[PDB]
């Protein structure tokens, strides 16, 4: 559906194609072939220290993928409940409406201590409770 | 039966690509030398264990002269020639006016009494210093012998590095990780082809650079028969390197003794030049086998008969060319070695300590090698004994221009080029690129 | 078995050992230690340049895996279905016969076609369907 | 409970939380802004080179989890049994006990060939398997 | 843009090897660059111009 | 015109030789300092 070519839709046909938007985000029309003989110039310098920022916001969320049992797929479910004070809106409103350009800077506040909940329900508390039930 | 799609990762499928590589050097002298121009304060270290996996059915067609390894060894040796000597004092104001006279006695050298002006310590004094070189370093122009040095013209020169080893010690290349470098540790090649026993390693030879024309120093010696390197061969036109099978040991002194003479041009920088010559004149003084070499010959008249149509007409010298080019140039524990290749080709023949042979001998300080026209180098005068310890690895030939038919076609050493130095090295050699992800349907599939 | 040990062996015997041709594939014998008081001489900007495209070989397939539900391990199959048109050999018979390595250059055509369809039958439709199939 | 929070308290207390010992492990507070008009600078190069060697340290273990079908959580448990004469000390004992600071230093000796074992048992036999099994 | 000023080269050498190329001679009348525009077309883009 | 029969010290391939060239140069690319014209 094209690089981010659902970001205009709503939440709901956000959902629906959002593999395109992580495909077309590292090697896509940017890695290219990367072809006086030395290749010290300004454009060998700027391409390699863009390549350090581009793995940095890669890694950072893939890092977090992999320690909440989400790093398999796209899309996973954790053990954690939506405490009522972060957001009151309806789960299907959102969906069709707000979408999710508007819903990342509702969370965003609340994103850390989010993520801090995350990993010990589903990973810290679930994959804990393993080293006693694996064996039974 | 119900064909699904089944995903495999680090399936053994390469493809045909060349990439940035890097250097594998084990510790040398390690607390006497510390650092040798080629692997430098710090080179990438190399493994005590090689990934030795042999590839059984594997026939991959290997490019001898299409080698894109080669080209990577010649940009690499080059750029840290520039680089090294650098911070080293620069002899841009040392180039003035020189007047002469030749020896005390009547040639009985190649040496000239020269006086000159070279600004002192402080820049306002100018002092009037003599200092020896060896010949070739100057050119004429004009009772008295006046001249100029050939640096002027050219391009700026710059003294070479103190107390730096400009000799080579083993360095291997290593290929990036999802990458591999092809060994071909085939017996014969006919100038690239299909292979028989085609390796895997990470870490290639221990190859040395090579540093000479004519003559190839270290490396590669496959046995029971001289290897053939053809770029080209129909046409005689283009080189032609050939691979030894038995190493032909090769001595290399210079009996000329010289003194440390040090001249500062201007504020700290020091220029140091040949001092005095202590004892008699003489040449350099290389030395080789005669009977040695001429069995090494005996194979290589042999084989171009069976490459070479019948024994039609094939011997002559080094044609033409600047002294670099036509004489075996060659670094020896410092100094540039200029001797004869006409002692060699003096043998006509058709059907297929030890001995004095040694060469026309000639010594040169003045050294912008591979065509320095940025930045030209002064070799410096080493102090004391001069030893070999090295060999004879190879050789460089040519054509015999563009005859129609006949039955003449004098072959004779006109090989003008590096790269093909380091052919006789990475001739087995050839980078690929590791495709890990592999796609086969299978009758399996996923389900909730 | 060794690196690439089995590129010679049949598919059913490469496929026996793979694990290998992944395991010496980063840090085997090329990584090593990494050891005028400075390191930005020809050496040093070498390896470096090259660490660089190292990472990138293996990312560019690390993702995919990642959004196949692959990502967990070396061999996990899909639900796409195979188009009879794109090969038309049988199963058991490549895995003897072929090999992986005239395999590839069968496939490298259709490859981004069906990397394509790899994405959406296994991951764009089985892990969205999810979303409502989670909870009931 | 803090970056290496866990390191003096026993093995039990130490798998208890070893989360946040991989959170602050890349991006925490050594990541920071990274921000004459030039950046060729001798801390520009410092921290490029040290970005290398921060991936390098990840990438190593992170490579293993993936080849072990341990990727998906940070403790997943493997189809190896454990040679006796390794270790020969309870299971229970070592966790009140000897701590994983003293333990790390009783199997890096084994470590090696415990990794050999590691990739047959759970990868190479397990998921090998699969491939006719998969299907019946 | 055109400048109907023909030059010929002339090099000297500033210490060793290092090459200074200069305006040589120039071969012909004396005479400016010469860039040239047109009237009417300009005109017609500063009508828009001078209305916003 | 706009061009001045400019005479200079330039030190030639020798650096103890010295030679007096005489070459061109357009406008505004000397600015005067002093029956001759002696500039910088
Ligand atoms: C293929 O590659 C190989 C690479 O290994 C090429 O090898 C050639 O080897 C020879 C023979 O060794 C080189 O010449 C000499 O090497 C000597 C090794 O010295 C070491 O031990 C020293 C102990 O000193 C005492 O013994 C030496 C014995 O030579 C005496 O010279 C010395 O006066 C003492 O009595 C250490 O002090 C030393 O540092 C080493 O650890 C060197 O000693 C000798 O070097 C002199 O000059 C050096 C300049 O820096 C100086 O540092 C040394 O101290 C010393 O005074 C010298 O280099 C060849 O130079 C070398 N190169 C070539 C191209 O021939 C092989 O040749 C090559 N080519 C092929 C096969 O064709
Ligand atoms: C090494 O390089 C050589 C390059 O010469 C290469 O072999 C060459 O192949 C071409 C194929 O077209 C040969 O070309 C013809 O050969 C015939 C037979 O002798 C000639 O009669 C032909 O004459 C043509 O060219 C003349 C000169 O311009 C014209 O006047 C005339 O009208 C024709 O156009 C033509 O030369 C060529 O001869 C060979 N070279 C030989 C046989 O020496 C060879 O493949 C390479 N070898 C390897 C792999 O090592
Ligand atoms: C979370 O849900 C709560 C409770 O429903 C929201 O808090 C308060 O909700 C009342 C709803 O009756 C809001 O009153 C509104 O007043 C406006 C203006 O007079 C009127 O037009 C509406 O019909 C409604 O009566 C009230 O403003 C709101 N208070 C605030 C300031 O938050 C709560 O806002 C929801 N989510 C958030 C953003 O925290
Ligand atoms: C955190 O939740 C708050 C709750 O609304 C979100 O917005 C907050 O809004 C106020 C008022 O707009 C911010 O005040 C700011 O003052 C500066 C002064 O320079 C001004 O430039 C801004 O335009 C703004 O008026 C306040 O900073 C802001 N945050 C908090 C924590 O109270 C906010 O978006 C949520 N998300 C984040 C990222 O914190
Ligand atoms: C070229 O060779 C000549 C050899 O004639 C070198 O210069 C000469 O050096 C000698 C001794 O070093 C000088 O003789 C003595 O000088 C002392 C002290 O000044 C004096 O007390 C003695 O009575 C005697 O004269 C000699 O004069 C000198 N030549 C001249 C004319 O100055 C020269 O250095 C060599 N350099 C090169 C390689 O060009
Ligand atoms: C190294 O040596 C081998 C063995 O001689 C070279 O193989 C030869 O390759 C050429 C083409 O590169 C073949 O020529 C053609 O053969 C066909 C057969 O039908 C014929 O119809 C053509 O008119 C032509 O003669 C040649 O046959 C083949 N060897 C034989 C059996 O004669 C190999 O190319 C060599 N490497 C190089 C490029 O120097
Ligand atoms: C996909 O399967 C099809 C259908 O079986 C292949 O298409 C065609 O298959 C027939 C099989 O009878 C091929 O005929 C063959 O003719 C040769 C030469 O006369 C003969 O020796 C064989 O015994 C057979 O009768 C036919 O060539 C083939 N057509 C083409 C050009 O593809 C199809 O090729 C298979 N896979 C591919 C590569 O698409
Ligand atoms: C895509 O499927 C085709 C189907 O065979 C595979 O091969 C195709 O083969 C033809 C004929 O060999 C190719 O023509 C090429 O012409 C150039 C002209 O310079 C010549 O150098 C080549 O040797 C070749 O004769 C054609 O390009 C090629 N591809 C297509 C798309 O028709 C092909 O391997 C399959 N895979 C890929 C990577 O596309
Ligand atoms: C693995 O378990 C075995 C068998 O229990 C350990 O081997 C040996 O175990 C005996 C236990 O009776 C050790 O004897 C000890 O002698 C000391 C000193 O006299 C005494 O204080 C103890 O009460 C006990 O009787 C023996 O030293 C030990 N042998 C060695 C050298 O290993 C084995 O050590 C265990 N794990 C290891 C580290 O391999
Ligand atoms: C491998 O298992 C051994 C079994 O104890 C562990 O320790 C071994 O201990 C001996 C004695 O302490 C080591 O000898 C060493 O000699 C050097 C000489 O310079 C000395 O500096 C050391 O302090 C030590 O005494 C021995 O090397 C060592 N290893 C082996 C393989 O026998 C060892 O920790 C286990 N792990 C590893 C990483 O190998
Ligand atoms: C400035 O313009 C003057 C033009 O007067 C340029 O120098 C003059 O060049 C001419 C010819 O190149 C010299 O005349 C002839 O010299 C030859 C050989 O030496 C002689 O055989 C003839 O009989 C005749 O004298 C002329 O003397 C010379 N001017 C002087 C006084 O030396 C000058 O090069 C121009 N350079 C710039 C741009 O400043
Ligand atoms: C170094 O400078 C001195 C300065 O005296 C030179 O001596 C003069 O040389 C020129 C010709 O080159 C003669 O015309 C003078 O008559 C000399 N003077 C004396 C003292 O007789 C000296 O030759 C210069 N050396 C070089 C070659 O640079
Ligand atoms: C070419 O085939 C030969 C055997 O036909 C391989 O030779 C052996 O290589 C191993 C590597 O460890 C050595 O230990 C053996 O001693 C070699 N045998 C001898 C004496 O020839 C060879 O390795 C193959 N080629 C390549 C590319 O490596
Ligand atoms: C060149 O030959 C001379 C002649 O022997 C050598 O000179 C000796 O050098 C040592 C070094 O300390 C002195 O102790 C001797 O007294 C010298 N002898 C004489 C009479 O000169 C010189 O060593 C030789 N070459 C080099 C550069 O070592
Ligand atoms: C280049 O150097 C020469 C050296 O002779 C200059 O000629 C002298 O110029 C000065 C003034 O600049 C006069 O006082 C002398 O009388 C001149 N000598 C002669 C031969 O008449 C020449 O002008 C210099 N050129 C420049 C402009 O650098
Ligand atoms: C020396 O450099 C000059 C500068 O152009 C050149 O003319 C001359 O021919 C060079 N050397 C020779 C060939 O004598
Ligand atoms: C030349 O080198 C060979 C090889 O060591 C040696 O045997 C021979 O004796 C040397 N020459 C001399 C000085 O006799
Ligand atoms: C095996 O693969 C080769 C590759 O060309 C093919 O020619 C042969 O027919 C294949 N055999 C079968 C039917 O598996």
């Amino acid at each position: 559906l094209g690089f981010l070519g659902a970001a205009g839709s709503t939440m709901g046909a956000a959902s629906m194609a959002l593999t395109v938007q992580a495909r077309l985000l590292l090697s896509g029309i940017v890695q290219q072939q990367n072809n006086h003989m030395l290749q010290l110039t300004v454009w060998g310098i700027k391409q390699l220290q863009a390549r350090v920022l581009a793995v940095e916001r890669y890694l950072r969320d893939q890092q977090l993928l992999g320690i909440w049992g989400c790093s398999g797929k796209i899309i996973c479910c954790t053990n954690v409940p939506w405490n009522d004070s972060w957001s009151n809106k309806t789960i299907n409103e959102i969906w069709d409406n707000m979408t999710w350009m508007q819903w990342e800077k509702e969370i965003d506040n609340y994103t850390q201590h989010i993520y801090t909940l995350l990993e010990v329900s589903q990973i810290q508390q679930e994959k804990n409770e393993q080293e006693l039930l694996e064996l039974d | 039966a119900k064909k699904w799609v089944t995903v495999y990762y680090g399936v053994p499928v390469w493809k045909e690509a060349t990439t940035t590589l890097f250097c594998a050097s084990d510790a040398k002298a390690y607390d006497t030398e510390v650092h040798n121009v080629w692997a430098t304060h710090a080179c990438v270290p190399t493994d005590p264990n090689p990934q030795e996996i042999v590839l059984g059915n594997v026939t991959e067609n290997f490019n001898m002269w299409k080698n894109n390894m080669v080209e990577q060894m010649h940009e690499d040796i080059i750029s840290l020639w520039d680089q090294s000597l650098k911070p080293c004092v620069k002899l841009t104001p040392l180039c003035v006016t020189l007047n002469c006279n030749n020896v005390n006695t009547n040639n009985t050298g190649e040496m000239k009494n020269c006086s000159f002006n070279v600004t002192t310590s402080i820049r306002d004094k100018i002092k009037k210093e003599y200092a020896l070189f060896y010949k070739l370093d100057v050119v004429p122009l004009e009772n008295i012998t006046n001249y100029r040095l050939i640096n002027c013209n050219t391009s700026v020169i710059t003294q070479a590095c103190p107390k730096v080893s400009f000799e080579p010690i083993p360095i291997h290349y290593c290929a990036p990780a999802g990458f591999a470098i092809l060994k071909c540790n085939s017996k014969t090649f006919n100038g690239s082809g299909p292979c028989t026993n085609v390796s895997t390693v990470q870490c290639t030879h221990g190859i040395r650079p090579v540093v000479s024309t004519q003559l190839l120093l270290n490396g590669s010696l496959a046995e029971e028969e001289i290897v053939i390197r053809s770029e080209n061969i129909t046409d005689n036109a283009k080189t032609i390197i050939v691979q030894l099978n038995e190493a032909v040991e090769i001595n290399c002194t210079r009996p000329n003794n010289n003194t440390r003479k040090s001249i500062h041009i201007g504020p700290g920088r020091a220029f140091y030049a040949t001092g005095d010559i202590i004892g008699n004149i003489r040449q350099a003084h290389c030395n080789i086998s005669k009977a040695r070499w001429n069995e090494t010959l005996g194979q290589i008249v042999a084989k171009l008969e069976e490459q070479f149509p019948n024994k039609t007409i094939i011997f002559n010298h080094s044609s033409g060319g600047d002294p670099e080019i036509v004489t075996h140039s060659f670094n020896c524990g410092g100094e540039f070695f200029y001797c004869n290749t006409t002692p060699l080709f003096n043998s006509t023949w058709n059907n297929t300590g030890e001995q004095n042979i040694t060469l026309q001998c000639r010594i040169k300080q003045i050294i912008n090698m591979w065509q320095g026209v940025g930045k030209a180098m002064y070799a410096p005068p080493i102090r004391g004994q001069i030893r070999c310890s090295s060999n004879i690895t190879g050789l460089l030939l040519t054509r015999d221009g563009g005859r129609d038919q006949n039955g003449t076609e004098t072959f004779r050493p006109g090989g003008g080029n590096m790269r093909d130095n380091w052919r006789s090295e990475l001739y087995k050699y050839k980078v690929v690129k590791i495709e890990p992800l592999g796609i086969a349907p299978t009758a399996c599939k996923r389900r909730v």
